[PDB]
């Protein structure tokens, strides 16, 4: 299995502008060689996709999460 | 980017390497209302 | 699959404080009647724990994610 | 604080119920070098 000894980021490609209508929840996993990295686990149609954590809805989401 | 240490070695098990959705973006802290580009 | 019993929080008790050096990753999942339910998995200690989303290190993590 | 929305459908599968860890807090958005408590 791929172990994090070498620099391996889960996003081989990342879904930028992914549909929030398709997301169930976000799993945030900052891998050593990569920026803040989020993988979103999707609804029944898809599985998981690796997210662009630079998306405005992600940024806003993070920001509101501080206290709500 | 600041922090004492991040999650100290998750050893992330790749569950789908994904395949890109649409465009890309970058925040600037200062809000961006009109962002029409795809 | 009745996974959502009612408008209740998944975690009955949440793990406040925790060791950010002992964490695998976080998951932000927000049930429609609970605070920003963040659940983080322990590397090796017990199992997956639910983290209080008002923790100073959580705030920092969220805040720095906008940057990194 | 803004109740914009959550994910369109989380339908969360609870893994466990759990039972607390250590001290709890509220964000202050500032460093803290003055007092320590439990």
């Amino acid at each position: 299995k791929p172990v994090s000894l070498s620099y391996r980021c889960p996003c081989r490609f990342f879904e930028s502008h992914v549909a929030r209508a398709n997301v169930k929840h976000l799993k945030i996993l900052n891998t050593p060689n990569c920026a803040c990295q989020i993988v979103a686990r999707l609804k029944n149609n898809n599985r998981q996709v690796c997210i662009d954590p630079k998306l405005k809805w992600i940024q806003e989401y993070l920001e509101k999460c501080l206290n709500k | 980017m600041e922090g004492i240490s991040i999650y100290t070695s998750d050893n992330y098990t790749e569950e789908m390497g994904s395949g890109d959705y649409d465009s890309m973006k970058e925040p600037a802290f200062r809000e961006e209302n009109a962002n029409f580009n795809k």
